[PDB]
């Protein structure tokens, strides 16, 4: 999970909706209300923070050029489409697979900013390799920065390139099926499931309250 | 002078092309700030100055000069 | 240079600290925060919670223990759960400074302590090492971060061949000037002269993608033939 | 949410804008790399170990 749905809540309309008779009783209960509401909105900002210091780690938002000659690394699965959203494809599965003064603030950063985030960090991961958390963001051909990779975990850059049609192979295999595992089972995406899931049933059970006496 | 956006109606506010920095957040990716003579104007947010990278089979960028910074992080 | 660049990098801070209290936020608000939910804990002393008045002295003055059992009751009930209320509050937002806490031990432990390798760890770019300062409430590192300035485009190929063989860098990457192939480290331009103490040996032409025609010099045969 | 979004950045911080070294951080694995997909109200990674 990253944010939650920002939920806001009156007290006065909850507890008093419309009633003079009402609203004076809850002023004889003080700051109840002032704090709740102050702490729900301490809340929502907070998923706004979430979703910054999440996606926003880059500082200016890069986009791929016309050419995709990665080495043999296939990506086209997981950059944007630009012909649809400009979101990708493995993702368009991904938002397929999911779904009384009681108000749902929007979330600050909309879902088409939210991709071009997340076509920026895959974009300076692709051409520039880390450079680009440092810093200015470097070009490198990615055969190159596989090479680094693997000198990242004990194996010299004689592996990849000796080998580097099939581990291109491997990894593009390797994209689809996800594409596979995501389409067929629903339960792939269980925990964000969970976090509407607990919240729908947040909001019912409080919804439901009302009828109670 | 009457913007409408996804989150509301923003009244006292010019809507504008240009993109800038977010000063203060809206809604849907709207923000507002006061700008040069001066008054308050809604835009969509910035997502900073867009780039790209010279992407190719056969260069690379390798820095020749460096800095030594200092920033403060605090908890 | 550097030492003089690290110097005047301290005192920007000495500015930027002086200049605005805004850059404290991050404790302003734990004191600003506790202040309110003392502040709202204290006001909640006024609110009469269905009670005739909501002075203790006044009920017991005011009434006989039969009946003003149920009036101080009604402001028991209250404020205790107002009280409730607040330690909830301070569980909850305590974990998220003990959260900070633990971080800020790590930092400590993994930025002072040592250089940490975690990407955006201490600050943004390739950590160099943190001084801890003092803070009411709180803690304030100074950390000194590598980013990189000044750049210039070069051609690479992963390898090159001497004698129809293949050369990898053991430490760097293949570039040129356009006329002469050097190969570099990675974060900070310095080229050399490309000879096979820099380079190891691994395969052969026909299977790098990439790999350029080339010469490496070799020190040894002048030393023979001299 | 919050520890986990802050997981969430930690491993955007560390695992796609460099290599991570922790084991078990990235995925089963000597890590390689990440890629960010974007995801309602989450964010999902494609850890390539
Ligand atoms: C990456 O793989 C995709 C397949 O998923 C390639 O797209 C295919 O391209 C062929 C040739 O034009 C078409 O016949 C298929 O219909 C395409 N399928 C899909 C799903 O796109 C794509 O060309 C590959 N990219 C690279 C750079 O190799
Ligand atoms: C690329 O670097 C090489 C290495 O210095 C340069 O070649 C030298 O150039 C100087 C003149 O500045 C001559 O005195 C040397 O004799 C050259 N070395 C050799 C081995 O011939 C070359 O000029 C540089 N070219 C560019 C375009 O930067
Ligand atoms: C590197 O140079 C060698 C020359 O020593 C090239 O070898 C020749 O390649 C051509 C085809 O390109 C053949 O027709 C010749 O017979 C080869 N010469 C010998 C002696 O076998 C080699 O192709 C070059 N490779 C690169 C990548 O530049
Ligand atoms: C932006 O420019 C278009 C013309 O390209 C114009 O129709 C529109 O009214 C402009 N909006 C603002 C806020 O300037
Ligand atoms: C880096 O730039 C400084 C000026 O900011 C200059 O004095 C110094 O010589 C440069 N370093 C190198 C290695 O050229
Ligand atoms: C590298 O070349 C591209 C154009 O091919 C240019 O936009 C970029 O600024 C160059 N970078 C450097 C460091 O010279
Ligand atoms: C990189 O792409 C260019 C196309 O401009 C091509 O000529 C070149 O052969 C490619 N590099 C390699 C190593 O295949």
């Amino acid at each position: 999970p990253v944010s939650m749905t920002k939920t806001s809540v009156d007290c006065t309309m909850y507890i008093c909706g419309d009633s003079t008779e009402c609203s004076n009783l809850l002023l004889q209960y003080g700051s109840f209300c002032t704090q709740l509401n102050r702490a729900l909105t301490g809340i929502a900002v907070e998923q706004d923070k979430n979703t910054q210091e999440v996606f926003a780690q880059v500082k200016q938002i890069y986009k791929t050029p016309p050419i995709k000659d990665f080495g043999g690394f296939n990506f086209s699965q997981i950059l944007p489409d630009p012909s649809k959203s400009k979101r990708s494809f493995i993702e368009d599965l991904l938002f397929n697979k999911v779904t009384n003064g009681l108000t749902v603030l929007p979330p600050l950063l909309t879902d088409e900013m939210i991709a071009q985030y997340t076509s920026a960090l895959l974009a300076g991961t692709i051409t520039s390799g880390w450079t680009f958390g440092a810093g200015a963001a470097l070009q490198i051909p990615f055969a190159m920065q596989m090479a680094y990779r693997f000198n990242g975990i004990g194996v010299t850059q004689n592996v990849l390139y000796e080998n580097q049609k099939l581990i291109a192979n491997q990894f593009n295999s390797a994209i689809g099926k996800i594409q596979d595992s995501l389409s067929s089972t629903a339960s792939a995406l269980g925990k964000l499931q969970d976090v509407v899931n607990q919240n729908a049933q947040a909001l019912n059970t409080l919804v439901k309250q009302l009828s109670s006496n | 002078n009457v913007f409408q956006t996804r989150a509301g109606c923003l009244i006292g506010a010019e809507h504008v092309n240009n993109s800038y920095e977010c000063d203060i957040p809206i809604g849907a990716g709207i923000c507002a700030s006061y700008q040069t003579s001066q008054s308050i104007i809604a835009y969509t947010m910035s997502l900073g100055a867009e780039n790209s990278v010279a992407y190719s089979n056969n260069s690379i960028a390798i820095p020749t000069n460096f800095t030594i910074s200092v920033t403060t992080e605090i908890l | 240079l550097i030492a003089n660049q690290f110097n005047s990098a301290i005192g920007k801070i000495q500015d930027s600290l002086s200049s605005t209290a805004s850059a404290l936020g991050k404790l302003q608000d734990v004191v600003n925060q506790n202040a309110q939910a003392l502040n709202t804990l204290v006001k909640q002393l006024s609110s009469n919670f269905g009670a005739i008045s909501s002075v203790l002295n006044d009920i017991l003055s005011r009434l006989d223990p039969p009946e003003a059992e149920v009036q101080i009751d009604r402001l028991i009930t209250g404020r205790l759960q107002s009280l409730q209320t607040y330690v909830t509050q301070q569980l909850i937002r305590a974990a998220e400074i003990r959260a900070s806490a633990n971080l800020a031990a790590t930092k400590m432990s993994e930025c002072v302590l040592g250089q940490s390798k975690r990407v955006d760890f201490c600050g943004k770019g390739y950590h160099l090492m943190s001084f801890p300062q003092s803070a009411p409430h709180g803690v304030v590192f100074l950390h000194v971060t590598y980013v990189p300035a000044q750049e210039k485009n070069f051609t690479t190929a992963p390898a090159i061949c001497h004698d129809g063989k293949a050369h990898f860098p053991r430490e760097g990457v293949f570039v040129s000037n356009g006329t002469h192939w050097f190969v570099t480290q990675r974060n900070f331009y310095e080229p050399q002269i490309i000879t096979t103490d820099n380079t190891f040996v691994s395969g052969n032409c026909d299977v790098v993608i990439g790999i350029v025609n080339n010469t490496v010099y070799d020190p040894l045969q002048p030393e023979l033939d001299s």
